[PDB]
């Protein structure tokens, strides 16, 4: 008996190695830890949320910090489209002179990396202007994280532990999340806007030695108090308003112009300072629902508990749902994995949602002529929301698993749809099976058609609902005079009130042909739309069938009973490999990578061949597979994999090794994969065999060599598979766009 | 031009030091006593 | 600790990255030996801090019959440890001096300095 | 012809040099007699079958440094512009010594020596002189140099990993220390069981299983060694004074030294030939060579995933069947554990085949 | 050490005792079936997990149910 | 607090063999790491050139 892992005694008695591997991967499941009581559990996450937020601002510190040291910001300011950001230096004693000289810039000294995160952009259109004001910023966050540090230290004592019934407050954490963490907060950036970010956009510096001084406004909250409110609406920014500059400049805090700054190409800081202030105002006023300790307010669990049966007292819009919603309070607020596979769900959508806004409407200073950076914070933004989405559903099985009452939740809508899970599971498998042959076989027969000499036999079909979409928000691209592109329109004109005072902006913005805001789409899009769904839906039946499944099947009707992640039940009954519900959210990593592979492939040659200015590339090239594999894979490697050739070296040289690597990465991964137990234990055994038998070899396993067990080598595999997925798709598309755009 | 690592920012001494120190001196000192913190016996 | 220090000096100072000059390449292999050997000291102590803990597992447990292991208390071990580091640091230093001085032990053993 | 005769032997080869192995494994589980063979090389090979397989263990690893992480060196060397700290011919030479002695004996033996009845070398590729035939090379001298050292010690640790999987199988057919009674078991078994750690691939038969793949990772390499080397460095034109350009121009020698030369000078340089040949009359190599990459990776489905799964997704199906009345007495299952092996196995050999089949063949009838 | 449990859907065919590697279950009277015999798994530290005794039982769902819990030298069937 | 009826916990080394041991373990250890920290200091132009990869032309 070892003393690690001191939150497991059964792993202390593990003589093998495995007890080791085991203590790394169930050491945050403090549910399933020795001598652990709800109240403990909750003061520990407590803790553990308050380091991990400590964590988020030191990183956050070290790249303030090591752009503001050794980067570029001051030079790049100056000009922000040809001059490339500097993230950090290199300090790699291994390099030759050729790579110190390749990774060295003209305005350098030393070996740099070049930025793609776009914390430049983002610090240049929120007022930073100097490698002081970085500095400051980065000490800020740096004694921030030293608070939470100290926060999290704080309440794991005795007199400051909160109790179980705090951590159970389900009202009053909604009133001061919707009002004071999303309001005041936004709010307070909302001053920040007007205060800083506004008047350095036109020149004038404000800091923390001059803002007291200056004004925001001319007349100093006159109209806000008099309740003229439309004087902060006047004299905005002109069109030759030159960024950073008082050319052009206007006095407007809080205007709602709508489209993009003509010479950023970015949203307008008056229409996201009034964006803040009309979210900010709309979030206090929600975080007044709920009642704690006032009178006045809801209950939720009042409103949850009321939606039993029928009638317009009851759950009208489907009134054949048992006992509605009752239970449905104490399922999320009892159960923890109910609450994070909930909110993982929420924030994977608001990521995806985050990467499909920012590019199309880019909210900082010249990040659309930054291709690298833009093409990095989607791809980016769409992996960490497939992970969220891999892990809300992971989390719903662990939920099923460990928390899930039959009696609490009887004849409620959770138990009435697991009830009828068969019905959900086929009707995912039937649109999955359809979206599959179909799109295959399009995708294959125009193969054939264009390998045949025939690019003209294509089955080109178009988005017509989508183009139709895009003609409704006032696109002329297509011949469709929708609401819109209408401009006498009910929904153009606003008939009564007139005060649509965005339409003008937003048409100048989404008619622009230049932008990324509602791109032309032809028959090679609707094919990979219907790829994305295919994707999507596959990924959504292994994680439905595996949570829903996770209690038990017809196979293993006790699966509850043997946990959620365990190997297999043996080979009887034909066989159990892969039957718990952990084996779904593994084999659903697959088709989660696969997919968003579909989805940012299809983004990244969309854009490549945009920014190239040879859209038609992309147009007639994109029907048909090959066009895929050598117009997208092949045509943009050349650049990558001569990042280091027998001639020499350049700065895409760590790209191609990192290229590379992942290709290593990812093939390691099969020898987990495909490759089971039995077999390297039986090597391991005679490993054994041969080390107790060498003379000189005075060393001797404290711990018995093991070989992997079944469980913990899918995940090994699944994590080398993943890391590899990443790593070579990231040298991937930062060296074919950084290349043919530096 | 560049025949060495150079520093052109404050204080360019110090990844001199704190690149050996982070990646070769203090790593197998830091693996010894997490190897003694998991092999030690109740 | 004599033997192993001394060999290990070699392959860094004929393949090393300072080996396009012999001084750098004599220095760069007597650190590499050092730190061989100081890594290798450094597990020798913590497998006896970790091995002996009351009676061991495995060989080094009393009840065991292993001929090819017959240090069996944790002092043989720390005793080990720290021969092997003395002698190994001697060796690498004697294998460097050697190597600085090989314009003169090759004068010598060509009877170069009888002139 | 010759790349397609070379290549298809050596698969054919391969592939009967796997069943060697398999029918080995299934003498021991079922034609094996201990009280026939007594003391005998047989069963004193079963006697002392973890010396034999450690030592191969220890020789598959010193192997794999010694040819595979000497290329990550290459590439790591190549990428911090040191190519002086190579292990190329003009870093650190690896030279093949005993194969030049060979090659030099062998062009010394045919003089008008030791074979005087020999007129020329029994191959040019020993050396002697260049045939040339129609303007093309017939055959001339293969120089052996630190990349062909390299190649040949990747071939050998390729082929002594396939021993390993193959013999490791073959020898622990009948009981391991992990199952005693692994010849009652059969030689065709899925495991036993999720116990002692879990005793998955533990029958002769997952040997055979792996050791298909691992045959396949050594042919392969076996037949682009071949192919790219007789490629810039025996094929070619030559001309009326006697000049001889070779395909790819002789970039065997330093661009095979490192893996980021073999993905881009060979693996994306020479696929030019099978990816632009759509609308051509090589369309079909075109059209193989992606139906290739499909069957490969759809072999990664039953690879990756096990029977349960399936199993109980089938249950989803049966009651949306059942709900319908389409209901079939055959009772559908899913694939038992060693037949999704098989079919995983099968799927990734033929498409992981036929796309190298495509690269070869579209490539030789274009540049000739 | 595994959990080998026993329910009373069991029957008595002894087909889990003679699927055992390990010797961790027998048969005891219980009168509870007509064949007079339930299994029962007394030496469960003997237990590697290989679920034979499972795979050998008849009744459905199963009469015997090993639950893999901690692992210990016998359990991970190590000679060494 | 070398008495054998001692009960100092902060002095360990309660035997004289123990201190002749420690004496030839400090001597051996401390001559060592002083010519060590001298052969640093006097190869230190080399030591610089290696950690700058000024050997790597
Ligand atoms: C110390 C202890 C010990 C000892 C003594 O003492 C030993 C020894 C042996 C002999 C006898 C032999 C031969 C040698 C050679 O050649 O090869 C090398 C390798 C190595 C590893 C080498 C080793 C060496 C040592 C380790 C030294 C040390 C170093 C330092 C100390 C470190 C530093 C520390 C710090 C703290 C970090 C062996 C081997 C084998 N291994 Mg074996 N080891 C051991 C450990 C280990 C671990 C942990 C693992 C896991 C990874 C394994 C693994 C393995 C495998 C797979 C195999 C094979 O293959 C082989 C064989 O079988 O044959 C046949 N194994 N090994
Ligand atoms: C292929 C998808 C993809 C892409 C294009 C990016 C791109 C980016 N990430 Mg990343 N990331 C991803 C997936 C991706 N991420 C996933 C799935 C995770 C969850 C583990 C992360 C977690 C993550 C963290 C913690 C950070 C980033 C950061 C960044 C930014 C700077 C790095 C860079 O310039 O380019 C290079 C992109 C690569 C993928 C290079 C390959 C390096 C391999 C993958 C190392 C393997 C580690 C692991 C698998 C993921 C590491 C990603 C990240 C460190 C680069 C950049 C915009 C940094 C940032 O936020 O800047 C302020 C940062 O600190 N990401
Ligand atoms: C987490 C943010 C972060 C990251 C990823 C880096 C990364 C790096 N730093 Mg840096 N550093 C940071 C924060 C960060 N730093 C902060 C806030 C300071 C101000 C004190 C510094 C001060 C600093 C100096 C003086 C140097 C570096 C250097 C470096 C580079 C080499 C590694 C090194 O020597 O570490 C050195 C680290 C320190 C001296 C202090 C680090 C303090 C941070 C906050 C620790 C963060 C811990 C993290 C949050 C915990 C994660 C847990 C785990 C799961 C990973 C490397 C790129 C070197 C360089 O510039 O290369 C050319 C260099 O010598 N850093
Ligand atoms: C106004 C009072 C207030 C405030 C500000 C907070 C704030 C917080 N609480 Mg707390 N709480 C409160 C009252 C409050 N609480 C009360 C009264 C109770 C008793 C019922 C609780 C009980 C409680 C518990 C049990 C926990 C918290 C936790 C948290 C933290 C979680 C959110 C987070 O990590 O940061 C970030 C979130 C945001 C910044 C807003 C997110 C909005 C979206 C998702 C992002 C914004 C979108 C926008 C596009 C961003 C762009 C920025 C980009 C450009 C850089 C957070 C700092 C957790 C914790 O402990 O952390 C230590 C937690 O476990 N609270
Ligand atoms: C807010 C986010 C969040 C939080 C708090 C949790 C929390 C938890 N999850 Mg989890 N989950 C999430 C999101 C989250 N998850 C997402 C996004 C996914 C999909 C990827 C999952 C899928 C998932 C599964 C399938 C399981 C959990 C489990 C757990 C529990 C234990 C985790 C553990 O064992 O400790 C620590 C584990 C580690 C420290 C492992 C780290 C290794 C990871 C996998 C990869 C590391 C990257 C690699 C090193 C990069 C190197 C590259 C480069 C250097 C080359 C814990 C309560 C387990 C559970 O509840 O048991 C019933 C469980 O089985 N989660
Ligand atoms: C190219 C590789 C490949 C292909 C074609 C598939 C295909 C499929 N997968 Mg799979 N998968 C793969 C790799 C692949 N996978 C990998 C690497 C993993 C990780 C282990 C998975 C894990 C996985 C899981 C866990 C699941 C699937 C499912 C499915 C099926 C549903 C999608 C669909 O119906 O489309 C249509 C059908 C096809 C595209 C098949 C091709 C039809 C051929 C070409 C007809 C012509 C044949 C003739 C001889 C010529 C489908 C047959 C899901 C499912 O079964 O849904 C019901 C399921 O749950 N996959
Ligand atoms: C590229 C992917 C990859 C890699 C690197 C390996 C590597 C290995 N395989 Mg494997 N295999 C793979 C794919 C891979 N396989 C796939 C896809 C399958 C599917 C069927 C298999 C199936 C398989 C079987 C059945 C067997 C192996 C065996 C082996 C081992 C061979 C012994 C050896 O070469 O020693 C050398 C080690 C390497 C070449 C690994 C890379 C080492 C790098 C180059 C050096 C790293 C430097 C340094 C140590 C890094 C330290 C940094 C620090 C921070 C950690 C070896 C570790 C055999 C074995 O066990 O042999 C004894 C075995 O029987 N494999
Ligand atoms: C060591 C390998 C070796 C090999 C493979 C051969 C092979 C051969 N020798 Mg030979 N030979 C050798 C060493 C070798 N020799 C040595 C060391 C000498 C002494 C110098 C000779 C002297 C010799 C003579 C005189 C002749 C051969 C001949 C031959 C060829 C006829 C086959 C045969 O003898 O029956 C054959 C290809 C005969 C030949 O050349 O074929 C007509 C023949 O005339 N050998
Ligand atoms: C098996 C065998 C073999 C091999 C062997 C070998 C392997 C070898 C070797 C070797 C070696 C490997 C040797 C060595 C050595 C050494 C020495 C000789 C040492 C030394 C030293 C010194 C003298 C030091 C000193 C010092 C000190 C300690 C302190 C201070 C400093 C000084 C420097 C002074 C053969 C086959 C051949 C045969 C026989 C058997
Ligand atoms: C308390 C503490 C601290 C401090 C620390 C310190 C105080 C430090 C240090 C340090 C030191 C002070 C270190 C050292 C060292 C050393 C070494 C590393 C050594 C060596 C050596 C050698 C290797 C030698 C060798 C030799 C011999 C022996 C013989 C012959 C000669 C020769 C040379 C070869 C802080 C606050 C920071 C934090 C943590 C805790
Ligand atoms: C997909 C998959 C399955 C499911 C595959 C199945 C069930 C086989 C698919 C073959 C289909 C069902 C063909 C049979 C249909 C009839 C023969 C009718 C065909 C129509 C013709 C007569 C025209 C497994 O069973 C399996 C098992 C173990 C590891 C991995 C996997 C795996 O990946
Ligand atoms: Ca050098
Ligand atoms: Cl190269």
């Amino acid at each position: 008996a070892t003393k690690f892992p001191k939150f497991s005694q059964e792993l202390q008695q593990d003589p093998t190695t495995r007890r080791i591997f085991y203590s790394l991967a169930t050491a945050h499941d403090f549910e399933s830890h020795d001598g652990m009581t709800e109240e403990s559990l909750y003061q520990r996450i407590f803790a553990s949320h308050f380091g991990h937020l400590a964590i988020i601002f030191l990183w956050t510190s070290g790249i303030l910090f090591h752009v503001a040291w050794q980067g570029n910001f001051e030079a790049w300011i100056k000009d922000p489209l040809n001059i490339s950001p500097i993230a950090h230096a290199i300090w790699d004693p291994q390099f030759g002179p050729a790579a110190m000289d390749a990774f060295t810039p003209a305005g350098a000294g030393n070996p740099v990396n070049f930025c793609y995160s776009g914390v430049y952009h983002w610090w240049y259109t929120i007022g930073l202007r100097t490698n002081g004001d970085l500095f400051a910023g980065a000490m800020f966050l740096l004694l921030l994280a030293a608070v939470m540090l100290y926060a999290g230290w704080l309440h794991l004592q005795p007199r400051y532990r909160p109790s179980l019934a705090w951590f159970k407050n389900a009202e009053s954490r909604l009133n001061h999340h919707l009002a004071g963490l999303f309001g005041v907060s936004s709010l307070a950036w909302t001053g920040h806007l007007v205060h800083v970010a506004i008047p350095e956009s036109r020149g004038q510096h404000v800091g923390w030695d001059n803002f007291l001084s200056m004004p925001p406004h001319p007349e100093g909250l006159k109209p806000f108090f008099t309740g003229n409110w439309g004087a902060y609406a006047l004299n905005p920014d002109t069109s030759e308003h030159l960024f950073n500059t008082s050319q052009g400049a206007g006095t407007a805090i809080l205007t709602f112009l709508g489209g993009f700054h003509p010479q950023t190409e970015s949203l307008w800081l008056t229409d996201m300072a009034h964006h803040h202030l009309a979210i900010a105002v709309i979030f206090i006023i929600a975080g007044h629902m709920y009642r704690t300790n006032f009178g006045i307010g809801h209950s939720i669990k009042e409103m949850t508990e009321s939606l039993q049966g029928p009638g317009w007292t009851g759950f009208f819009i489907a009134p054949n749902t048992g006992r509605g919603h009752k239970g449905i309070y104490d399922a999320y607020n009892n159960s923890l994995h109910f609450q994070l596979g909930w909110h993982l769900a929420c924030l994977g959508v608001v990521t995806s949602l985050v990467a499909q806004h920012m590019y199309a409407m880019p909210p900082y200073a010249f990040i659309a002529r930054d291709y690298t950076t833009t093409a990095a914070l989607y791809t980016h933004h769409q992996y960490i929301a497939g992970f969220l989405m891999l892990g809300a559903f992971a989390h719903g099985g662990i939920f099923l698993i460990r928390d899930y009452d039959p009696v609490a939740n009887e004849n409620n809508v959770l138990a009435r749809v697991l009830d009828h899970k068969e019905a959900i599971i086929s009707h995912l498998s039937w649109v999955s099976l359809f979206l599959g042959f179909h799109t295959l076989a399009l995708y294959v027969h125009n193969d054939c058609e264009v390998a045949f000499g025939s690019p003209d036999k294509q089955i080109l079909v178009e988005p017509v609902f989508a183009q139709w979409i895009q003609a409704v928000h006032g696109k002329a691209l297509y011949g469709i005079s929708s609401l819109l592109s209408n401009p006498d329109s009910i929904a153009s004109t606003a008939w009564p009130n007139h005060a649509n005072v965005w339409l003008p902006g937003w048409l100048e913005a989404i008619n622009n042909g230049t932008n990324s805001l509602f791109l032309a789409i032809g028959p090679g899009d609707f094919l990979v739309h219907h790829a994305i769904a295919l994707g999507l839906h596959v990924t959504t039946l292994i994680l439905v069938k595996g949570a829903l499944d996770a209690r038990g099947s017809k196979l293993m009707p006790d699966k509850k009973d043997f946990g959620y992640a365990f190997p297999c039940d043996g080979p009887g009954r034909g066989g159990t490999c892969d039957i718990s519900a952990w084996d779904s959210v593994y084999l659903a990593t697959f088709w989660m990578l696969n997919t968003l592979g579909w989805v940012t492939f299809y983004w990244h040659w969309k854009h490549l061949a945009i920014w190239s200015g040879n859209v038609a590339q992309f147009n007639e090239g994109s029907t048909y597979l090959m066009g895929w594999f050598r117009d997208y894979l092949w045509l943009n490697s050349a650049q990558l994999i001569n990042g280091y050739n027998p001639y020499g070296t350049n700065n895409l040289a760590i790209w191609a090794w990192i290229f590379l690597f992942g290709h290593l990465v990812w093939a390691i991964s099969f020898m987990f994969l495909i490759t089971w137990r039995g077999y390297w234990q039986e090597l391991i055994e005679t490993l054994m065999w041969a080390h107790e038998n060498t003379p000189l070899s005075f060393g001797y396993p404290k711990d018995k060599p093991v070989a992997l067990s079944i469980v913990q080598a899918r995940l090994v595999g699944l994590v080398h598979f993943t890391v590899g997925y990443i790593a070579t798709y990231g040298a991937f598309l930062i060296a074919s766009t950084g290349s043919r755009f530096p | 031009d560049a025949t060495q690592l150079e520093g052109a920012y404050a204080a360019a001494w110090l990844p001199w030091i704190m690149i050996p120190m982070i990646t070769y001196i203090l790593p197998f000192p830091i693996f010894a006593i997490a190897f003694l913190w998991i092999e030690r016996e109740g | 600790g004599m033997a192993h220090g001394y060999f290990l000096v070699g392959p860094e100072v004929v393949f090393g990255p300072l080996k396009e000059g012999s001084h750098g390449a004599n220095l760069s292999g007597l650190i590499t030996a050092i730190y061989i050997t100081v890594s290798a000291c450094l597990g020798i102590s913590i497998f006896a801090l970790a091995t002996f803990q009351g009676d061991p597992r495995g060989t080094y447990n009393s009840h065991s019959r292993d001929r090819l292991r017959p240090l069996r208390k944790k002092e043989d071990w720390y005793q080990l440890s720290g021969g092997i580091l003395m002698g190994s640091l001697g060796g690498a230093i004697f294998a460097y001096a050697l190597l600085e001085n090989f314009e003169l032990l090759d004068s010598i053993l060509r009877g170069a300095v009888n002139v | 012809t010759v790349t397609s005769l070379f290549t298809h032997h050596m698969w054919i080869g391969g592939f009967l040099i796997v069943g060697a192995a398999a029918h080995a494994g299934i003498f021991m589980v079922r034609d094996y007699d201990p009280a026939e063979n007594v003391n005998n090389v047989l069963d004193r090979v079963l006697r002392h079958r973890d010396a034999i397989i450690s030592h191969l263990v220890w020789v598959c690893q010193f192997l794999g440094f010694h040819s595979f992480a000497m290329y990550c060196h290459n590439d790591t060397m190549r990428a911090f512009g040191r190519p002086q700290d190579m292990f190329s011919d003009t870093g650190i030479q690896l030279q093949p010594i005993f194969a030049q002695w060979v090659q030099h004996i062998q062009t010394m033996a045919v003089g008008s020596t030791t074979a005087p009845g020999v007129a020329s070398p029994a191959s040019y590729a020993f050396g002697g002189g260049l045939v040339a035939v129609g303007g093309k090379v017939a055959m001339m001298p293969i120089s052996l140099g630190t990349a062909d050292f390299l190649i040949h010690h990747i071939h050998a640790f390729t082929i002594h990993v396939t021993v390993l999987v193959l013999l490791k199988g073959v020898l622990f057919a009948r009981n391991s220390r992990l199952i005693p009674d692994k010849s009652e078991l059969g030689f065709r078994f899925p495991c036993d069981g999720p116990g002692r750690g879990g005793t998955c691939q533990v029958s002769a038969w997952d040997h055979v299983f792996l050791g298909l793949f691992w045959m396949y990772n050594s042919i392969a390499m076996v037949i682009f060694h071949f192919f790219w080397k007789m490629q810039s460095d025996v094929w070619g034109a030559v001309d009326a004074n006697g000049t001889v350009s070779h395909i790819t121009g002789g970039n065997f020698a330093q661009s095979s030294i490192t893996i980021n030369g073999w993905l881009r000078d060979f693996l994306w340089a020479q696929a030019t030939q099978v990816i632009s040949s759509y609308g051509s009359a090589l369309s079909a190599y075109g059209l193989m060579f992606l139906a290739g990459h499909f069957v490969f990776a759809f072999s990664l489905m039953f690879l990756f995933s096990g029977r349960g799964y399936w199993q109980e997704l089938i249950e989803s199906i049966v009651w949306a069947h059942n709900k319908l009345r389409i209901t079939t007495a055959i009772q559908p299952r899913a694939l038992s554990i060693t037949q999704g092996r098989a079919v995983g196995a099968a799927h990734y050999l033929l498409g992981s085949i036929v796309t190298t089949w495509a690269f070869f063949l579209a490539r030789m009838a274009a540049i000739g | 050490s595994h959990s080998v449990k026993i329910y009373d859907t069991c029957i008595g065919c002894t087909q889990c005792v003679r699927a055992c590697p390990t010797d961790v279950l027998e048969m005891v009277p219980w009168d509870g079936c007509r064949a007079g015999q339930i299994a029962a798994s007394p030496r469960t530290e003997d237990c590697v997990g290989c679920k034979r005794c499972e795979t050998a039982c008849p009744t459905d769902f199963l009469s015997i149910r090993v639950y893999l819990g901690a692992e210990t030298s016998r359990s991970m069937g190590l000679a060494y």
